[PDB]
RNA sequence: CUAGCUAGCAGUGGCGCCCGAACAGGGACUUGA
């Protein structure tokens, strides 16, 4: 006796005209029979001569091969239908689950047509071979929707008939647990089962409630621990993209739980390839790093639940190459599961990946738990807050502590807000041409320098400029230049990036200990400027 | 009641997603939508509207747990409607004022019904922690907060309550932006909150409960640009002081570094000091001077949009710019954990920008998105919530300041 | 109605590829240094 949901069509629509495609003569009595066992319990109305309207039809034998089952498609209705609301758009994780001693699970088969339609609605169900469904079909746009809706109100007088349990639903599945014995937990659940045959549901007493851990999306859900489902791994040589889909699917459901995880060689391989049979040859980096991540999946591992009452604990090891990652913890060692961030703007720093790194994960554990613990870097107090006051940008974060364990994070280099004496001036430019790319550019005293390049702009003659010139210079200088882009990149204070350019930038600037630098404009007369500017400007400016 | 047709531009409602929540604001929220959904103010729905909009939840001067809604979206949407047929005026006394004070009357908005054809554009739904449960969605079955359509409606009747007390003090200006409200003071303090108080009654006799709170527009003023008086000058500072006067140029034409440039003629270090002739110390006192005085040239328009630019030091010391079109400066000031700070400065340059022009702007915020979409909730005490965005600044308008 | 008279549906999670929409810079028209 549930209450159905009012829905129309789209804004002046009606149902398609179609003809329905023609098939075979064998499934049509396989299939008519069926028809007739889903009309004869009471489900569907069969009126064909006034609707003047039509739907296709499709017979289909899945798996448990048995018989030819019946399907239907409404590609060409989904998008005429009206627009609905999206109701669940993300997914649970086993992370986030808690402590419940009397667990079990509830399923029912057909639920989808175990609800009726609106019956201005039911008109579009010209399901011809005419019948028309009087509940939910399959393969609709929102069915799903008004099922886990229905769901919700039905079991919202039993949330406040015992408050005090938790319920996890889904699709067709209800986990329910609780931390009680068995006697209560079947009381329980008989009078659920009371509750929702009310309305005309099923539930058997035979069912898996303790002969878990459940397989669900390839999960282990033990009854005091999980995991995800134990994963294999091909033997062979030859690699096509095929198995590699595979393996990167499975190493990807493993990594969000198992540590110590690295596919960005295997990804890597991928970028450029478009074929369907490409044998690869996996490259050495590629076949160590399969090597080290069977090494770490030859021993399986335990995720562990959410405690409430105790807090929690964010930490990181971090491995290099600019990758990171993260374990999160509520005790040492018990670590509730772990991931991986290592995307790189061009220029980037240490601290600037870490700080995405852990406000990544406190938007995931406010989405799984709804709070933050506190977090454990391993990096010093002074070095983030000298960042953050002298970066031009605002980071702030909550609690934490410092961890002494190498590797660490630091700037391995600094820069001086005020010039220095003992230093010397360099008014250094760099030019180039937009159709010979030669630009000259060099460096100049308070003895000047010239050097022509090849495919270059003025942005990165400028650079090679600065480059060339620090390679020459001493220890202490302070330097002039024009590009906002060269300084303000600087600024950064930078120590990896994508053009090896800047690395040599960095690596040079490493060994000298104190450096000066600002902005001035250009073609003004400004000591060396303008020197510069007419040096450079020889044969490219005419 | 006799609820006006809402209707939106011939543009469909959003359908916006909602950021992650603590249960400890869940927790908030379902408490108090109990009894709004129990005093006739909301009813739950299904999945028969494809609409959705943001929630959330806050917490000065009481530890309580209100809401409201991002209509922004909304209101640029349905902005004809309140924009033009049922327009409202903006006065300029109220800058001449010594003091004034802001309000929050939501309650008033909570005691009217609505329309129901409009209802399903104002989809607002709850999240669930891990995704335990589906959205539990509501409806708006009365005046929403935030909405500035229902206090362009409910002026009519807010004003014939009004009457009695204006009439008895003229002098005193009313303004109704939004749930907020601001009145117009030339007196003591004293006068000032012993009036407030006068009002609060007569809000509170038809049941207005309604107990930063005060400020003073007299004293705000643009931030003099000034440059350093020293004795003696080095190349990098009057270097630093060229490149601050050729990005000021766009503003002041009177900006010339001819007897200046002279001494930049010679390529020489550092630290080597220099003497400021006097033609040169003629010239930086008359853009000095020139610099002191206010804008020449430029107006304000209630039509096009507004920007919000800001900027940062250092030590908690933060900078602030309003414009129209590029260069053409309206206002400068000062002000002086990090995400607080620029909370509570964005709050006040917004109230500033509302009080002086009556409308809010679009900021520019030096920081990513997902930061601030996670952390401006906590520090944030307002009603109102204008647009934004996130945006890269380089080391060059830093030199507006010190 | 998709593939060469014949076989042909959708959802979930992932692996991806193409296009559209936003962000920062480069080449042509118009103003100033």
């Amino acid at each position: 006796p549930i209450e159905t949901v009012p829905v129309k069509l789209k804004p002046g629509m009606d149902g398609p005209k179609v003809k329905q495609w023609p098939l075979t003569e064998e499934k049509i009595k396989a299939l008519v029979e069926i028809c007739t066992e889903m009309e004869k319990e009471g489900k569907i109305s069969k009126i064909g001569p006034e609707n003047p309207y039509n739907t296709p039809v499709f017979a289909i034998k899945k798996k448990d091969s048995t018989k030819w089952r019946k399907l239907v498609d409404f590609r060409e209705l989904n998008k005429r239908t009206q627009d609905f609301w999206e109701v669940q758009l993300g997914i649970p994780h086993p992370a986030g689950l808690k402590k419940k001693k009397s667990v079990t699970v509830l399923d029912v088969g057909d639920a989808y047509f175990s609800v009726p339609l609106d019956e201005d609605f039911r008109k579009y169900t010209a399901f011809t071979i005419r019948y028309q469904y009087n509940v939910l079909p399959q393969g609709w746009k929102g069915s799903p929707a008004i099922f886990q809706s229905s769901m919700t109100k039905i079991l919202e007088p039993f949330k406040k008939q015992n408050p005090d349990i938790v319920i996890y639903q889904y699709m067709d599945d209800l986990y329910v647990g609780s931390d009680l014995e068995i006697g209560q937990h079947r009381t329980k659940i008989e009078e659920l089962r009371q509750h929702l045959l009310r309305w005309g549901l099923t539930t058997p007493d035979k069912k898996h409630q303790k002969e878990p851990p459940f397989l669900w999306m390839g999960y282990e859900l033990h009854p005091d621990k999980w995991t995800v489902q134990p994963i294999v791994l091909p033997e062979k040589d030859s690699w096509t993209v095929n198995d590699i889909c595979k393996l990167v699917g499975k190493l990807n459901w493993a990594s969000q739980i198992y540590p110590g995880i690295k596919v960005r060689q295997l990804s890597k391989l991928l970028r450029g390839t478009k074929a369907l049979t490409e044998v690869i040859p996996l490259t050495e980096e590629a076949e160590l790093e399969l090597a080290e991540n069977r090494e770490i999946l030859k021993e399986p591992v335990h995720g562990v639940y959410y405690d409430p009452s105790k807090d929690l604990i964010a930490e990181i090891q971090k491995q290099g190459q600019g990758q990171w990652t993260y374990q999160i913890y509520q005790e040492p060692f018990k670590n509730l599961k772990t991931g991986k961030y290592a995307r790189m703007g061009a220029h980037t720093n240490d601290v600037k990946q870490l700080t995405e790194a852990v406000q990544k994960i406190t938007t995931e554990s406010i989405v799984i738990w709804g709070k933050t613990p506190k977090f454990k870097l391993p990096i010093q107090k002074e070095t983030w807050e000298t960042w953050w006051t002298e970066y031009w940008q605002a980071t702030w974060i909550p609690e934490w502590e410092f961890v002494n364990t190498p590797p660490l994070v630091k700037l391995w280099y600094q820069l001086e807000k005020e010039p220095i004496v003992g230093a010397e001036t360099f008014y250094v430019d760099g030019a180039a041409n937009r159709e010979t790319k030669l630009g000259k550019a060099g460096y100049v005293t308070n003895r000047q320098k010239v050097v022509p390049l090849t495919n270059t702009t003025n942005q990165k003659t400028q650079l090679q400029a600065i480059y060339l010139a620090l390679q020459d210079s001493g220890l202490e200088v302070n330097i002039v230049t024009d590009s906002q882009y060269a300084l303000g990149i600087i600024q950064a204070q930078p120590d990896k990036s994508e053009s090896e350019l800047v690395n040599q930038i960095i690596e040079q600037l490493i060994k000298k200990e104190k450096v000066y630098l600002a902005w001035v404009p250009a073609h003004k007369g400004i000591g060396g400027n303008e020197q510069v500017d007419k040096l450079v400007s020889a044969g490219i400016r005419k | 009641i006799e609820t006006v047709p809402v209707k939106l531009k011939p543009m469909d409602g959003p359908k916006v997603k909602q950021w992650p929540l603590t249960e400890e604001k869940i927790k908030a929220l379902v408490e108090i939508c109990t009894e709004m959904e129990k005093e006739g103010k909301i009813s739950k729905i299904g999945p028969e509207n494809p609409y959705n909009t943001p929630v959330f939840a806050i917490k000065k001067d009481s530890t309580k747990w209100r809401k409201l809604v991002d209509f922004r979206e909304l209101n640029k949407r349905t902005q004809d409607f309140w924009e033009v047929q049922l327009g409202i005026p903006h006065p300029a006394g109220l800058k001449k004022k010594k003091s004034v004070t802001v309000l929050d009357v939501g309650d008033a908005y909570f005691s009217v019904p609505l329309d129901e054809d409009f209802r399903k554009y104002t989809a607002f739904t709850i999240p669930s922690i891990n995704n335990e449960t589906p959205g539990i969605r509501y409806q708006y079955n009365v005046l929403p907060q935030g909405w500035k359509g229902s206090p362009a409606i409910f002026q009519s009747s807010m004003t014939k309550i009004l009457e009695p007390f204006k009439k008895q003090n003229p002098d005193i200006v009313i303004y109704q932006y939004m749930d907020d409200l601001y009145v117009g003071s030339d007196l003591e303090i004293g006068q000032h909150r012993t009036k407030i108080e006068e009002l609060r009654q007569h809000l509170l006799r038809w049941g207005l409960t309604t107990p930063g709170y005060e400020l003073h527009p007299d004293k705000w003023t643009v931030q003099p640009i000034v440059l350093p008086e020293k004795d003696s000058w080095t190349v990098n500072d009057i270097q630093k002081l060229v490149g601050k006067l050729n990005w000021a140029s766009q503003i002041y034409p009177g900006i010339k570094v001819r007897q200046l440039s002279k001494l930049l003629r010679g390529t020489k270090a550092l630290t080597e000091v220099i003497p400021l002739t006097e033609e040169a110390e003629l010239e930086l006192a008359e853009n000095r001077e020139i610099l002191k005085e206010p804008v020449h040239g430029v107006y304000y328009d209630p039509s096009k949009d507004l920007i919000a630019e800001i900027q940062k030091q250092g030590q908690g010391q933060w900078t602030y710019q309003i414009y129209q079109e590029p260069f053409k400066n309206l206002k400068t000031g000062k002000y002086a954990n990090d995400v607080k700070q620029l909370t509570e400065a964005v709050q006040k340059i917004t109230t500033e920008s509302i009080v002086i022009w009556g409308k809010t702007p679009k900021f520019k915020l030096p920081i990513q998105k997902e930061t601030w979409e996670t952390w401006w909730t906590e520090y944030w005490q307002a009603t109102w919530i204008p647009e934004w965005e996130f945006v890269n600044t380089p080391p060059l308008v830093k030199l507006w300041y010190q």
